[PDB]
């Protein structure tokens, strides 16, 4: 005889979910996102001084 | 210190149904229980009042029984329609834990 229950008081937190746009230290980045990066070789940045 | 008690604690699991309040409604996140003489000095200079009145729930909380259930029940004969009644006995009593 093994009972099943389930209480009614209490519930879980299982998943806390943390974006990295709700942090403070996305200033610091400049989050733009390619669907293709793998494609690349590579890729240059300029600069004008 | 008193910093350093409230800090060091990862708060649970659990999420309960009804929770402890102010009158204004903010929820309460801890418990300290100190002694008498300990209480008595925290309040004069470290410490500060800022409530005195708070909600509380009454109630006990109940369950949902889905439990392995057990049938015992006497035929007398042995016919078809005699022993689907051990049958319908299971949803019987399945259907009264509903």
């Amino acid at each position: 005889d093994v009972e099943f229950d389930a209480l009614l008081g209490s519930y879980c937190n299982t998943l806390s979910l943390v974006r990295f746009l709700e942090l403070g230290l996305s200033v610091a980045c400049v989050c733009t996102k390619f669907p293709e990066l793998a494609y690349m070789n590579e890729g240059r940045v300029q600069f004008e001084v | 210190w008193l910093v350093d008690l409230t800090t060091a604690t990862q708060p649970s699991v659990a999420v309960p149904r009804l929770t402890h309040a102010d009158t204004r409604g903010r929820p309460v996140d801890g418990v300290l229980v100190t002694t008498a003489p300990i209480k008595q000095r925290l309040l004069q200079s470290f410490l500060k009042v800022e409530d005195t009145e708070a909600d509380v729930p009454v109630t006990y909380g109940e369950m949902v029984l889905n439990g392995a259930n057990l049938v015992t029940a006497l035929v007398m004969g042995k016919a078809v329609r005699s022993l689907d009644d051990v049958g319908r006995h299971l949803l019987e009593m399945q259907e009264e834990q509903l």
